């Protein structure tokens, strides 16, 4: 829908208006890499965390991997300058990622006790910084 | 003779238990030692993203 509702290909501008996708892509790569590194540097096995990760993007948001995938989704959709498809992408990814985040959050709440509870009290925003 | 019985009849049961345990482990591991079917790398670990 971003492809179709977006305008014809060579008419989108350049110059100083194509620096936003650059910095946003750099931000989403940096934040995803930080999230994956901080998630993987503690776990013994593939996904078996030992302690609670509360460093880097985890101190801005409770699920930075999913929000980074979300942000590169928005980056592709914004490179072609189509807000409505970005909104529908946001809706569907919010629904599924929120469902999966709810199951994983209740799993680590059950498994870790008070630690993830105080971590979630420190940072409530699940996907978007002070928006969700 | 002046010598009555010595260490036990109980630690003999303990060393017999150790002997039997190791014997059964050796007997088991001599039959089911090799069952290898496949080793595929999970280069698409879906729980990380999907």
């Amino acid at each position: 829908l971003a492809a179709f509702e977006g305008p014809e290909l060579h008419r989108l501008p350049g110059g100083w208006a194509n620096v936003g996708i650059w910095i946003l892509i750099v931000i989403t790569m940096l934040m995803h890499y930080d999230s994956t590194l901080y998630l993987a540097r503690y776990s013994e096995k593939v996904v078996v965390p030992t302690a609670v990760v509360q460093f880097g993007p985890y101190r801005w948001v409770r699920h930075p991997i999913y929000a980074s995938t979300m942000l590169l989704f928005a980056a592709y959709c914004t490179a072609l300058r189509a807000p409505l498809s970005l909104l529908f992408l946001l809706a569907v990814c919010l629904v599924y990622y929120n469902k999966k985040a709810k199951m994983e959050e209740e799993l680590m709440v059950e498994s870790f006790g008070q630690s993830y509870s105080d971590y979630a009290d420190k940072v409530r925003h699940k996907f978007i910084p002070f928006v969700y | 003779p002046m010598e009555t019985q010595i260490i036990s009849d109980d630690t003999w049961k303990l060393v017999d238990e150790i002997w039997d345990k190791k014997v059964e482990e050796i007997k088991a591991e001599a039959v089911i030692q090799i069952e290898e079917e496949k080793k595929k790398p999970q280069i698409l670990m879906a729980t990380h993203f999907f």
